[PDB]
């Protein structure tokens, strides 16, 4: 309701007491801003570890997708942030989700540069050749963006499957 | 491309 739009503030803003006091007086942990993100995407986004816990702990569903079928772990993948990732996997994120242009968090690991993302997808199986919409794999991503190290990481990952 | 994405912002979208 009210408690939505001030939830989706503190989320993003990181005041985790805020959002502690919010949940508790009844705020909908699955609130949409405009772009159809969650509370728990904006803090996945912005790098709120304990925010994060928080809301998986308070019935946040971590697959919510917004407008371009962002789901958190894709912000996160995106960004860089290693232990929200990790949360984010122990707690039953989709490792394989894509987006509306068919780009999985490996695809955006893989391009953004994010090299120890792109093991733990990995090891929480990520399909290692997930094409997006042009038939793009992360592996082409990572040699697209220069990213050639991560490039290795992958093409060793595909030989084994 | 982007230097960074966000909510509601896709990955392919020109530069
Ligand atoms: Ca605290
Ligand atoms: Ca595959
Ligand atoms: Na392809
Ligand atoms: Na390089």
């Amino acid at each position: 309701s009210d408690l939505g739009k001030k939830l989706l503030e503190a989320a993003r803003a990181g005041q985790d007491d805020e959002v502690r006091i919010l949940m508790a007086n009844g705020a909908d942990v699955n609130a949409k801003d405009e772009y159809g993100a969650t509370p728990l995407h904006l803090a996945a986004w912005t790098g709120h570890l304990e925010i994060v816990e928080v809301l998986l702990k308070t019935g946040a569903d971590v697959n919510a997708v917004d407008s371009v079928g962002y789901t958190p772990l894709h912000l996160a993948a995106a960004e860089g942030h290693l232990e929200i990732v990790e949360v984010l996997l122990k707690t039953g994120a989709d490792v394989n989700a894509q987006d509306a242009q068919g780009i999985t968090p490996l695809h955006l690991a893989a391009w953004y540069g994010h090299l120890e993302i792109v093991e733990v997808l990995l090891k929480h199986g990520a399909d290692v050749n997930a094409q997006d919409k042009f038939g793009k794999t992360p592996f082409d991503l990572a040699i697209d963006n220069g990213n050639e190290d991560i490039a290795e990481v992958l093409q060793k990952a595909a030989k084994l499957n | 491309k982007s230097i960074r994405i966000g909510p509601g912002q896709a990955f392919y979208a020109x530069p």
